């Protein structure tokens, strides 16, 4: 009952019911939580 | 103790140039940090009636550019400020041009002089800060992302560009730490980077309310 | 140091109170029902055992021998009586029960001697 | 040890031993078996008549245990409550000569039961060391290495240093914080509106976001950053604490509908 | 539909000789819980004697409760570890619980080998009795 | 990027959610194209390089082209770009893919 | 309690209960206790002879009744105050026996531990076998079923 | 249905309010058409000062039926017909050989020493009733009548019945003395010793 009115508008950013934009682009991404898998960044943790 | 007071006034230096840095003011680069023995040797290892008292280190700092803007640090001796104190200060400003100003109150101030601070608002403005807020420049702290103030011609930029209005951007109090530290008025949209885990970096936006 | 306990007056039998002699600097024990006066017996008229050292053995009664559900032993004899069962069992008290001590009583007839191991 | 003494709230509760108060008009003459009072014998501190004419005095004894424990003196105890105190109390105190540690105050110059009430009110907030609002302090060496240092060494690699960390059981930050040898960059919190008044709402928005991810994934579970997201973003988009409850959803201007589609449905149809 | 239908050819079940493991386990389940019981027995007689020392930050009732409680936790990891060891690579818990679809190692241990400290609020059985958990017990009886 | 991580990551962990696992596509396309990874490969790194810069470019969150929506689009896909960078570089794809 | 045993004045119902800690002693006749019957082990022998079962196992004959059996002193009613103060045997062929001894002290002994459970309890078949929520479940159920 | 033990002084700690520990007794004498009146003997706690520059100590206080005010106990006692505090403090504590027990119960007989006479005492008994008394008269007899027959029906509804109830004040607020000392651990609201 708290966000039963944020969603996703037609340029891509989240806003309220009364337009107050929550987030610019969803998960800060704008990419859906359905389609994302766990990958590993490889250029992170090696040595120099 | 005066060990402890002479290191209390110089963290509160340090915070305090850090602020007027972080402000977008004309600080020196040794005073932007410099050693607790340096600043001993400046004023004098003695806070308790000695050399490094108060009103001795009134900062006054002027504008990276147009330098005519200054907000000369204040330190009042008394630990409760009140207004027949904060009046002195302000025969002090007016006898100059400047109508920037901060204070640094050791204990609270009286509500009273609390009034009388927005009681000259379009006049001249003056902050106040108790030391506790000066002993940690919390824009350090690893909680506190990138604030950076907007000029008005970059709000209306963004304006523009997400054609929406100042209504609809998500807000930040006047009474906001962060917002104190900057001193950011009513209406004045500042951009925050913060690192995010999904999308490596996000810039929101927090219009002043 | 010791405790102070409560000095009673002899006329009606109420509750001293300490107060000074203002003349030979002494305390005085007076009423406030009557007007009676004592000599005091000690300069400590208040104390207050924070630490809470007390005396656990004043506690403990030799009746206590007789519970059936106390666990008893014959391997600590009575110091007293030379008795050799025994039972033995906690503190059964607040401000307490932070160490396991345990507290020995002789269950032999008319001696009740208790003591701390 | 020596910061987790420094943040600890130690009363003079804590500490004492024991405490009594007595009748000594006659300093040099001490009925309580003490020679200590050489001091007073030779002392120029006003002898008596308007000083310690006070025949009355409080003898508080201390224990040697915690007075090692919190790392605490004698002196450190008497100039704390001479300070709390001002002028009107005078207090002697005893050398490392023995085990028991004597404190012997005085009344400097209601009548007798005066001094029982301050002695009730040095046992309760006299502060000796620490901060207030924060109880017992634990101290330990952490295994995630969500709190174990992770640095980058010259050669690129990461590495886990394990460092001592604390962890508090009451809440002040701006004062911690303060204190000395103290990380004020990492220094993180478990209380949100602390926060709120220390580092801002932004600081708030990434504290909660945390917390939640704790609370989420402290059994295993995974929940994406996305709802985190929102939701922490929901709660931060006016400035301050959304609470979500109607004293913080029906404070906003949603519309009475919305607002009454909540738990409170005829006041706020009354009030719009 | 296919595994199904291979598995009426197949079948599985489960039954009684799934949870009885070979004399050998069960000595040896009866020699852990014996010299854990003995364990905790000899830290009660040094915890009556003040020959317990209490850990650095809790009491020494807790020093105790932590040793008596690590004691039985090990006692029962060892022993459902040691119970695991025997199933024959046919056993159909094993079959259920190597799968993931329902149980896992501790419904093992405790239907073979042992069922483990019972807990009320987080800790032991209280004493709901006058220092007795039950009247079959002597009070203050603090053992397994 | 490695800076830009390490910044961005202080915690030495790297399992992170991103929409198209670029491994297992990588894998895919040498099982379709029966790649026999013995044989010296036929791809010019700057093939590579280019494909990887326009692609870069095809993927877009945020239209326009003023610089406010062009650092918009810069950080919703700087993870993405860096992995795609990381996973799709001349090395491992003349060595190991 | 000898007058208990042999019910000349005190009722069976009427409990004492002597705090031995603190010098206490009270006795209940109040209407609302709950209580249930225990054996009486006299030494470490059970006051339940084999006389008592050759005359109760010949019933309609003799009237010799569970209350003949009270009157003899040998079962006597225990609620909850007095269960904190009587040591309980569990069964008699192993806690009056001599080993190492464990208290050798026992008052009471329990008829028998399969007493405890309910009506619902009583009728699953090896329910310590079980699980404590599955018998909880089987309990709901058994006033359910069929019948 | 279940219910707490009527007639059975308990011991019991609310840890929230500003009590310390707190004893309670459902009186309800038995063939009695009238129901269960509870009586508390309570401590206050504040366990530093009492929010004052001379209130040290604990003082222990009462809740009667139909009295809205925290009654004193020594009020109670002086009203019973014992002026002396040793008789109050015989009827309290059973020896006077633990001067520790006599000098915890010492703030709450120093409470109340201004009132000496059972007349004032059952004044001050009548002061803030459920029904408050007219004048001295009316309210002298409301109170005797709340002694004689509200709390304590159990140990006797009768004239001579005052010393009966003193001693088993004397109980209640001695038993909630060992709870303040610790030496009688606390009572349980679920033990069902404690139960009808
Ligand atoms: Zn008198
Ligand atoms: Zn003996």
């Amino acid at each position: 009952k708290s966000m039963e009115s944020v969603m996703v508008k037609y340029d891509a950013t989240v806003r309220n019911s009364i337009n107050q934009v929550v987030q610019l682009r969803y998960g800060e991404d704008g990419l859906a939580g359905e389609s994302v898998e766990f990958q590993n960044l490889a250029t992170l943790k090696p040595s120099n | 103790d005066d060990e402890e007071e002479t290191y209390r006034l110089w963290k509160i230096r340090k915070t305090i140039m850090q602020l007027c840095h972080d402000r977008g003011y004309l600080v020196t680069q040794d005073e932007l940090d410099q050693t607790l023995e340096e600043f001993k040797a400046q004023f004098g290892d003695k806070p308790s009636e000695g050399r490094p008292r108060r009103t001795d280190l009134t900062v006054l700092v002027a504008h990276n550019d147009d330098p005519t803007d200054q907000m000369f640090v204040f330190f009042p001796e008394e630990p409760k400020v009140g207004i027949k104190t904060i009046k002195v200060y302000c025969q002090r400003m007016q006898e100059e041009n400047i109508t920037r100003a901060l204070i640094v109150v050791q204990q609270g101030m009286t509500p009273s002089a609390k009034q009388s601070l927005v009681d000259m608002a379009p006049k001249y403005i003056l902050e106040q800060f108790l030391q506790q807020e000066l002993l940690i420049n919390i824009t350090e702290h690893e909680l506190v992302p990138e604030h950076v103030v907007m000029t008005k011609e970059e709000v209306t930029e963004l304006l523009a560009r997400y054609k929406l209005r100042e209504n609809q951007l998500p807000r930040i109090q006047a009474g906001d730490p962060v917002a104190r530290y900057f001193g950011i008025k009513r209406g004045q949209v500042v951009k925050i980077i913060r690192p995010s885990e999904t999308a490596g970096r996000y810039i929101t936006y927090r219009l002043v309310q | 140091p010791g405790f102070v306990g409560i000095r009673f007056c002899q006329e009606c039998n109420n509750m001293l109170y300490p107060k000074e002699d203002k003349e030979n600097r002494i305390l005085l024990y007076a009423c406030r029902n009557c007007d009676y006066q004592q000599e005091a017996d000690n300069s400590c008229i208040y104390v207050n055992k924070i630490t809470h050292e007390v005396d656990e053995l004043t506690q403990i009664i030799a009746d206590v021998s007789q519970d059936p559900t106390l666990p008893r032993t014959e391997d600590h004899p009575c110091q007293k009586c030379g008795h050799k069962e025994a039972v033995f069992f906690q503190s059964h008290s607040a401000r307490a029960e932070d160490a396991m001590r345990l507290y020995y009583v002789c269950t032999a007839p008319h001696c009740g001697h208790r003591w701390t191991e | 040890k020596d910061i987790l003494c420094r943040l600890e709230h130690t009363t003079l509760r804590k500490v004492t031993a024991n405490t009594a108060i007595y009748y000594d008009p006659n300093p040099q003459s001490t009925v309580v078996a003490e020679d200590q009072e050489w001091v007073n014998v030779y002392y120029e501190m006003p002898d008596f008549d308007v000083a310690r004419i006070s025949p009355w005095l409080l003898r508080v004894e201390l224990d040697r245990k915690h007075m090692t424990d919190r790392k605490l003196t004698m002196e450190q105890i008497a100039e704390k409550i001479n300070a709390g105190f001002g002028d009107d109390l005078n207090c002697i105190f005893n050398d490392d000569n023995a085990e028991k540690l004597v404190l012997r105050i005085r009344i400097m110059n209601d009548d007798d039961v005066f001094l029982r009430c301050i002695e009730s009110n040095m046992l309760t907030d006299m502060t000796l060391q620490g901060i207030e609002q924060i109880s017992k302090v634990y101290m330990h060496l952490p295994q995630t290495d969500n709190k174990k240092k992770i640095i980058i060494t010259e050669d690129g690699e990461f590495k886990a240093l394990q460092e001592w960390i604390l962890e508090t059981d009451g809440v002040s930050l701006m004062r911690v914080l303060s204190e000395k040898d103290v990380d004020p960059v990492r220094t993180t919190s478990n209380d949100i509106v602390e926060i709120f008044t220390v580092l801002g709402i932004e600081a708030v928005r990434k504290a909660l976001e945390r917390e939640l991810y704790h609370v989420i994934s402290f059994d295993g579970s995974y929940v994406n950053y996305r709802h985190l997201a929102l939701l922490c973003d929901t709660m931060t988009c006016r400035g301050h604490l959304m609470a979500i409850t109607r004293h913080g959803v029906n404070r906003q201007d949603t519309g009475p509908l919305m607002k009454c589609s909540f738990e409170e449905t005829v006041d706020v149809l009354m009030e719009a | 539909t296919v595994i199904n239908n291979w598995l009426l050819i197949e079948g599985h079940t489960i039954g009684i000789g799934d949870s009885i493991a070979d004399s050998k386990t069960y000595q040896d389940i009866q020699n852990t819980i014996k010299k854990a019981k003995q364990d905790v027995i000899e830290v009660i007689e040094k915890a009556h004697n003040n020959e317990l020392e209490p850990t650095p930050g809790n009491t020494l009732r807790q020093t105790f409760e932590n040793q008596v409680n690590r004691i039985l936790n090990d006692a029962r990891d060892k022993t459902g570890s040691s119970a695991q060891k025997s199933l024959s690579e046919y056993n159909n818990f094993k079959s259920m619980v190597v799968s993931g679809a329902k149980g896992s190692k501790i419904n093992i241990s405790q239907v073979i080998a042992v069922v483990g400290q019972q807990n009320v609020e987080g800790k032991r059985i209280p004493f709901g009795f006058k220092h007795r958990t039950l009247p079959h017990f002597i009070k203050d009886d603090y053992g397994p | 990027d490695r800076e830009v991580l390490r910044v961005i990551f202080p915690t030495g962990d790297s399992k992170v959610v991103l929409p198209c696992n670029l491994l297992r596509m990588i894998w895919n396309a040498q099982k379709i194209f029966h790649i026999n990874p013995r044989l010296p490969s036929d791809l010019h790194p700057i093939k590579v390089v280019e494909g990887v810069k326009e692609l870069s470019k095809k993927l877009v969150i945020v239209n326009g082209d003023d610089p406010l929506s062009r650092q918009a689009q810069e950080n919703a896909t700087l993870l993405f770009n860096i992995h795609l960078r990381s996973t799709l570089c001349s090395r491992r794809m003349a060595e190991e893919f | 309690r000898k007058l208990r045993r042999q019910m000349d004045i005190i009722v069976s119902e009427v409990s004492m209960i002597r705090d031995i800690r603190e010098r206490e002693i009270r006795i209940y006749t109040d209407a609302g206790r709950i209580c249930r019957p225990l054996l009486i082990v006299e030494k470490q022998k059970l006051l339940l002879k084999k006389r008592h079962i050759d005359q109760l196992k010949e019933r309609e004959y003799n009237n010799y009744s569970w209350q003949d059996l009270v009157a003899s002193g040998v079962v006597e009613y225990i609620d909850t105050l007095e269960e904190e103060t009587v040591m309980l045997a569990m069964t008699p062929d192993d806690l009056q026996e001599k080993e190492v001894a464990y208290c050798s002290t026992y008052t009471h002994c329990e008829i028998h531990p399969s007493m405890i459970l309910g009506v619902c309890a009583s009728i699953i078949p090896f329910p310590d076998h079980n699980q404590s929520p599955r018998n909880t479940y089987q309990s709901a159920m058994g006033k359910q079923a069929m019948g | 249905q279940e219910k707490m033990a009527t007639n059975t002084v308990y011991v019991f700690a609310k840890k929230d309010s500003k009590y310390a520990y707190t004893g309670e007794c459902r009186s309800c004498l038995e063939n009695s058409s009238r129901p269960t009146s509870t009586i508390w003997v309570s401590m206050l706690a504040r366990g530093g000062q009492g929010a004052k520059k001379s209130a040290i100590g604990q003082r222990i206080v009462a809740t009667l039926p139909y009295i809205k005010q925290e009654v004193p106990i020594i009020i109670v006692f002086r009203a019973l017909g014992f002026v002396s505090d040793r008789d109050i403090l015989e009827h309290i504590i059973y020896d006077f050989e633990d001067p520790e027990m006599m000098e915890m119960v010492k703030p709450s007989l120093d409470e109340a020493f201004v009132i000496q006479e059972q007349n004032v005492a059952l004044n001050f008994i009548g002061s803030r009733g459920a029904k408050p008394g007219v004048t001295k008269e009316k309210r002298i007899k409301y109170a005797k009548e709340v002694l004689q027959k509200e709390m304590l029906p159990h140990v006797g509804v009768s004239d001579f019945c005052e010393t009966k109830k003193a001693y088993f004040l004397g109980y209640m607020v001695h038993r909630l003395l060992l709870a303040a000392l610790g030496r009688r651990e606390l009572d349980d609201r679920d033990h069902y010793g404690n139960k009808r």
